[PDB]
DNA sequence: TCGAGAATCCCGGTGCCGAGGCCGC
DNA sequence: GCGGCCTCGGCACCGGGATTCTCGA
């Protein structure tokens, strides 16, 4: 029920698919149980995106909760808008005895509006104990832009704070700065982990993923070996990186020979696992390629050694 | 002579007699005669989806307005099932003087929003001219870039009026590696883009793709390592360039790139895919890149 | 069984045929345009040597 | 003679 | 023909 | 290896032809059986292909009768277009060939 | 180094040894080559490269078909590397060059002339197919198994030596 | 080392 | 739509009227196939060669995606090609040109009944330029396939002998 | 030497055609 | 639960932001 708010809600309501209309509209709380029956969710897309936004016209929707709608949309569509991983680092001392979600919301919004005075920061403390910050940016010269927001999934007391790599503007060093000063840390470092599957980045940065008689195969002693070495490097249930696992090679050919390798698969760490047994790869499959989760890194910048 | 010459050509091609085409490094093709600088420059950095086009029966480079109207009235009728069609002879996209002049087919929508911009060219394609009669103006190459829907409509119109048939030209990874090698062998300066080779491993469950993007000057110095005979690149030299890539990739990641297939070879000269959406023409070597592309289209036609 | 022992006789009268041919080739110790010509004039002459043999 | 089958079939095991 | 037939004794 | 394999090929064809000529037809050890086992096997295989070859040579004259009808129809349509094209050649001869340019202007 | 007659034959055992870098496709071809209940024992062997780690008791190998996956230049660099460990008396009849992936002609990292030149410069049959599809496998399997009975001598009129005189 | 072998 | 009439109610009387009157690019054109049969002209045997080559290529690449359901229109289109050649009586110059291209890649039974009738209509070449190109493959599959393909070749070459 | 302007490498944020779903006969 | 209907979405081609690096305060 406002400029860049009502039509913003319209643009985020045609984004959400028809199946999970109830799921996202129930969680953002503006449509109570009585309001759900008024609109027939099963009829049409333009019908619902017109009646629902009217149901907020009577509900006088504001950007503070319109952005929360976008948050809840992305919580089920986090597998888009490839995510950078920021890693905080406190120095020597005790941990953050005060991460009050109210205090963190204050210490983040205050620092962000200290310089980026026109931003619509909207938090959503999820049930997995990970505040799902969404930031619509805009300098003092412009209104906060909700067209391209920068969602930041900060796990509540974790040194790691995922970030939607939207545009990587001059706010990115302020995104990390506000993040590391709201949560009582000192150094913000981009881990350089950049994947589209946040549910896999969560696994990686937390190490949370692993916790006939006639056909005489003459190279059976080699197939057994290659299967063995592909089970002590890729143990069980690898997580889908699905990311351009770059290897910006700077090595001499055996002065350097610059390369910018980009492994690109819908499911990378499983694609590598089925390489050596398929004959494409050697059995010891180059730890540069096996230690993507073990190093918690895929955007490599290797050199010679 | 009118057909039997083509039958003997088919015999020679199917014979497969010692093929390795030692190819001349694409020479700097100073833009011949007119070659409308605005038009050609507009035609360079556009991702042409190649097709193989059989010779057009009863075509003439005088009746461009009649074909323009006949096709415009057909495209908008396929919308019944706002658009202007401008056939435009390019006047310079030809290898030898006897080649048919390349001509465009642009779906111009109000303003000059060229939706489709078709392109038929026959450059250095004198393996088809000397085998087809005079009535056919043969342009083996067809270049789409517009949506596949409009291409699959203008192709139908061309089949209906000219008896020409569009097989989607698919550059096999062998020809792709060849062109990836002769384009890092060129004598260009100020390399526009890195020499990227998009591999795609043949895994059954998963579809991992590799972008072995080399620094364009670094690949030129790697090519000079395997380049010994000047003037012409051989199949062994191309294979040694590709094997130096293989022995710099399997060296690093222990996965045999030679066990994979090229899908796209981006180069400062011209990007080139496999599945058809192939020829981006970054530099003005397009009379040589198009020479290779037409020579490949003959392979599919003949 | 006899049919199976017959398939064996036959198979062995040809496996020893191959064995004897190879050991005779090992016992022994150019114009490729005619190297296939003095390759062809046996594949016609062994052919008349064994089509009559099979025919007998 | 003939380990083959005339032995192996007869010594089926 | 005896070719279309010879393709159905290959099966049958 | 092409030449190194052609030389061993001629060397092996020589051995095989010198060994085939050594092979006298060995009918002396032929078979201790009365050959009823092999006989009533060979006639039974004959029974296996004789039904299998009558089934093919019945389709042969099936397709030959069908094609006799088809090519008789083709010959009929061919003699028709033959007599028609011959009479067209004779008629178009010295009927439209006797066309003057000034007469063509007078008809206009 | 493999030799044709290094071991003694069995009775109806026709031991073919597939050669190809990709091994799932080799397994599929072996499955199709044993799907038909032929009249010969068919101890099919698989491999990746001709060194063939030296394990005694390996039967008299009667055929080596070099499955050259035309989609991958590795399958030739691992065949041409493995072609140097075959006895020269093995290349006469008991060697075939399967070229899987031919016909698709869009994934071919290898021009089919190159496999033609390789299979002609080694004087051995070259049988195109597309092993990925059972429709072209369950007919190439019955071609490799009838070449098998020729090289293994099971057809009592034709040797492996007579075979290449037919497929030239 | 940085296993560049 | 397409001559869907509404005179069916009148076609009680109009069916009585029928009873009353009773009482009181070129392959699928048999009437036009006779033209191409009679013109051995250059721009028509080439207007037709280029269609056959690009129909036996595109629709045979169609095998590489279905190979089962596309294997019935291709069979029924190769049957029309075969019939057109049996009528017109000279092998289409794309029929051989497709055969040399697709014989080495060919299996034993993939459209065997159609491929080995195409071999029959192959423009007599030299048997020195057609032998290595085709007959060296109709021996590469002849000696490796069963009897039921073997009999389908000496029959195929039997008809080839008559057509030569 | 340094500060604003332009171009262009790196990757979006968009455009747009197959795939999956879905409602009469 | 199918017939001609329709709607998301991977891939991909075209449009601005910050790094290069040249020039002015």
């Amino acid at each position: 029920m406002d400029e860049t708010v009502a039509e913003f809600i319209k643009r985020t309501i045609l984004k959400i698919p028809m199946n999970e209309l109830t799921t996202i509209l129930k969680a953002w709380d503006f449509l109570s149980e009585n309001q759900l029956q008024t609109v027939n969710f099963r009829q049409r897309k333009e019908s619902v995106v017109q009646h629902l936004i009217h149901l907020c016209e009577e509900k006088r929707a504001s950007i503070s909760d319109a952005a929360l709608l976008d948050i809840i949309y992305m919580q089920f569509h986090q597998h888009q808008k490839v995510w950078e991983v920021f890693q905080m680092s406190k120095g020597p001392g005790e941990d953050v005895d005060l991460f009050d979600m109210k205090q963190f919301k204050n210490s983040f919004k205050k620092i962000l509006q200290r310089a980026l005075k026109n931003v619509t920061v909207s938090f959503r403390e999820t049930e997995e104990n990970a505040v799902w910050i969404r930031i619509a940016w805009g300098t003092q010269y412009t209104k906060p832009n909700q067209y391209k927001p920068t969602y930041v999934v900060y796990y509540s007391q974790t040194p790691y704070a995922f970030t939607s790599s939207s545009m990587l503007r001059r706010n990115t060093p302020l995104l990390g700065q506000a993040l590391t000063i709201a949560s009582k840390h000192h150094q913000i470092v981009k881990m350089d982990l950049r994947s589209r599957y946040l549910d896999s980045l969560k696994a990686i940065v937390f190490k949370q993923y692993n916790q006939d008689s006639r056909i005489i195969h003459e190279n059976i002693v080699e197939k057994e070996r290659v299967q063995r070495i592909t089970q002590e490097t890729f143990g069980d249930y690898p997580q889908p990186q699905l990311e351009f696992a770059q290897y910006k090679l700077e090595t001499k050919f055996k002065e350097p020979l610059r390369c910018l390798i980009k492994f690109s698969s819908p499911h990378l760490l499983e694609a590598l696992k089925s390489l050596a047994p398929a004959g494409i790869a050697d059995a010891p499959l180059s730890p540069l390629l096996t230690c993507i989760p073990n190093k918690r890194m895929n955007y490599f910048k290797i050199r010679d050694k | 002579t009118p057909l039997q010459k083509r039958l003997e050509s088919v015999r020679k091609q199917s014979s497969f007699i010692l093929t390795p085409p030692r190819r001349k490094i694409p020479q700097c093709s100073q833009l011949q005669e007119d070659v409308d600088p605005q038009k050609v420059a507009f035609l360079l950095h556009k991702q042409w989806t190649l097709y193989s086009l059989t010779p057009l029966y009863k075509f003439s480079y005088s009746n461009l307005k009649e074909y323009s109207r006949l096709l415009n009235a057909f495209i908008v009728a396929e919308k019944q099932k706002n658009i202007k069609v401008i056939f435009s002879t390019l006047l310079g996209m030809k290898g030898t003087q006897r080649d048919p002049e390349a001509f465009l087919v642009q779906i111009v929508s109000r303003e000059g929003k060229v939706l489709w911009t078709g392109w038929f060219c026959c450059v250095f394609g004198d393996s088809l001219l000397e085998t087809v009669s005079e009535d056919f103006t043969c342009l083996p190459l067809f270049l789409a870039n517009g949506a596949e829907s409009n291409t699959a409509i203008i192709g139908t119109w061309f089949q209906k009026t000219f008896d020409c048939y569009f097989s989607p030209l698919a550059i096999n990874a062998f020809n792709l590696s060849w062109m990836a090698a002769m384009w890092t062998a060129c004598k260009m300066d100020h390399y526009v883009a890195t020499t990227e080779f998009l591999w795609s491993v043949p895994c059954s469950p998963q579809s991992l793709d590799i972008s072995f993007a080399i620094h364009p000057e670094d690949a030129k110095a790697l090519w000079d390592s395997v380049h010994k005979t000047p003037g012409e690149v051989t199949q062994e030299e191309v294979d040694l360039f590709m094997d130096c890539l293989y022995s710099h990739f399997h060296r690093h990641f222990k996965i045999h790139l030679s066990a994979t297939r090229l899908v796209r070879v981006s180069t400062s000269v011209a990007s080139a895919h496999t599945d058809g959406k192939i020829k981006i023409l970054c530099h003005k070597y397009l009379i040589g890149v198009l020479a290779y592309l037409t020579e490949l289209a003959i392979f599919q036609i003949e | 069984r006899m049919t199976l022992l017959l398939r064996l006789r036959a198979q062995t009268k040809q496996q020893l045929l191959e064995y004897k041919s190879m050991v005779d080739a090992s016992e022994e110790k150019k114009q490729i345009e005619a190297k296939i010509e003095d390759l062809e004039n046996e594949i016609e002459e062994v052919k008349v040597a064994f089509e009559i043999k099979k025919l007998a | 003679k003939s380990f083959s089958t005339l032995f192996l079939e007869t010594v089926k095991r | 023909g005896v070719l279309a037939h010879l393709e159905r004794l290959e099966t049958q | 290896a092409q030449l190194s394999l052609l030389i061993m090929q001629v060397k092996c064809l020589t051995a095989e032809l010198s060994q085939w000529q050594k092979k006298t037809p060995e009918t002396i050890p032929l078979t201790e059986d009365v050959l009823i086992t092999l006989g009533k096997e060979e006639f039974q295989k004959l029974r296996q292909d004789l039904e299998m070859v009558l089934s093919t040579k019945e389709s042969k004259n099936e397709k030959l009768k069908e094609d006799l009808e088809r090519e008789q129809r083709w010959l009929d349509e061919q003699q028709q277009i033959m007599e028609s094209l011959n009479v067209l050649h004779s008629e178009l001869k010295n009927k439209v060939e006797t066309f003057s340019e000034s007469r063509i202007f007078n008809e206009l | 180094v493999l030799r044709p007659l290094d071991k003694l034959p069995g009775l109806n055992t026709a031991t073919i040894l597939l050669v190809g870098t990709e091994d799932a496709l080799l397994q599929q071809l072996a499955d199709s080559m044993l799907k038909e209940d032929c009249a010969s024992e068919l101890k099919v062997h698989l491999a990746k490269s001709l060194p063939l780690p030296s394990s005694v008791n390996r039967p008299r190998i009667d055929l080596i078909v070099f499955v050259v996956n035309l989609h991958s230049k590795y399958s030739l660099q691992n065949t041409e590397e493995s072609l140097r460990h075959v006895d020269a008396s093995f290349f006469l009849g008991k060697v075939c060059f399967l070229a899987t992936g031919a016909g698709r002609e869009s994934h071919c990292s290898i021009h089919r002339h190159t496999v033609v030149k390789l299979a002609h410069t080694y004087q051995s049959p070259l049988l195109y197919c597309d092993l990925e599809v059972e429709g072209f496998r369950a007919t190439m399997a019955q071609r490799l198994v009838r070449v098998l009975q020729i090289c293994a001598g099971h057809v009592p009129g034709v040797s492996a030596l007579n075979l290449l005189s037919l497929l030239r | 080392e940085f296993i560049i072998d | 739509i397409y001559f869907k009439n509404s005179e069916n109610l009148w076609k009680t009387a109009l069916l009585a009227v029928k009873q009353r009157n009773r009482g009181p690019s070129v392959l699928n054109n048999s009437l036009l196939l006779h033209y191409i049969n009679c013109v051995r002209d250059e721009p028509v045997l080439l207007r037709f060669y280029y269609w056959l080559s690009q129909t036996l290529q595109e629709e045979c690449i169609w095998y590489k995606v279905n190979n089962y359901e596309h294997g019935k229109e291709f069979t029924n289109f190769l049957d029309t090609i075969i019939r057109a050649e049996c009528f017109l009586q000279e092998g289409f110059y794309s029929c051989e040109a497709f055969l040399y291209k697709s014989l080495p890649l060919w299996d034993g039974l993939c459209c065997r009944s159609q491929f080995l009738q195409l071999v029959s209509w192959i423009p007599f070449s030299s048997f020195s330029e057609v032998k290595p190109l085709l007959f060296d493959h109709l021996a590469q599959l002849f000696f490796t396939s069963t009897i039921y393909f073997k009999c389908s070749v000496l029959q195929s070459l039997k008809e080839l002998l008559q057509n030569w």
